[PDB]
Order: C-alpha cells, then sequence, then structure tokens
C-alpha cells in the first residue's frame, strides 16, 4: 500500500487491491524478449510437467515479498533487485508464458 | 475477460 516500488506496483497491477499476495516477481525486460524464453532451454517445471523453459541469459528482476508485519489492508513488501535466469511455463499458440516457475 | 497470458503480463512484466 505505500511508496517503495513493490508496494506501488503490486497495487497498480491489481495484485494487492483486494488481498496481500505473499510474493510476486516483476521482470524488467521488453515483453517480446520475455516471450522469446518459450523457445529457449526446455526444463521440467517444479511440478514435473515439461513445458517450462529457462532463459539463456539473466534478466533484471525485482522480487517483492511480504514482511512478517504485513496485514490486509496494509500490505507491506521487501523489495529485492537481482539479475537472474527466469523459468516460465508456456502454453498456447502463440506459445507464450502463462506462469512464472522460478528465477535461478 | 483476461486470458492466462494477459494475467502473466499484468502480474509479471514491467517493460
Amino acid at each position: 500500500s505505500s511508496s517503495n516500488y513493490c508496494n506501488q506496483m503490486m497495487k497498480s497491477r491489481n495484485l494487492t487491491k483486494d488481498r496481500c499476495k505473499p510474493v510476486n516477481t516483476f521482470v524488467h525486460e521488453s515483453l517480446a524478449d520475455v516471450q522469446a524464453v518459450c523457445s529457449q532451454k526446455n526444463v521440467a517445471c517444479k511440478n514435473g510437467q515439461t513445458n517450462c523453459y529457462q532463459s539463456y541469459s539473466t534478466m533484471s528482476i525485482t522480487d517483492c515479498r511480504e514482511t512478517g508485519s504485513s496485514k490486509y489492508p496494509n500490505c507491506a513488501y521487501k523489495t529485492t533487485q537481482a539479475n537472474k535466469h527466469i523459468i516460465v511455463a508456456c502454453e498456447g499458440n502463440p506459445y507464450v508464458p502463462v506462469h512464472f516457475d522460478a528465477s535461478v | 475477460k483476461e486470458t492466462a497470458a494477459a494475467k502473466f503480463e499484468r502480474q509479471h512484466v514491467d517493460s
């Protein structure tokens, strides 16, 4: 609900207008470069299904994680910036990211 | 209404 990046973006992107979501990752890359990961390194998803893909390179990401003190309506987040490989699960035609599986 | 791909973009991409 407040001024650091995660509090602002989680509210703006409608993640925390009606609940406090525990964790969420934002990727700071162009949409078409994030969509390009669906034809990069195929890997098994955490759930063992096989439609996950790992980016060849690291991407700029911000991890947002609720503090121990956060309670709706006052959601509060710790902001961690990092450059990590993302893993996304892809589906459809066009084969596009539908779930964020992890960053490594 | 919002597709799974649109929801992935809204929640995770910040170009």
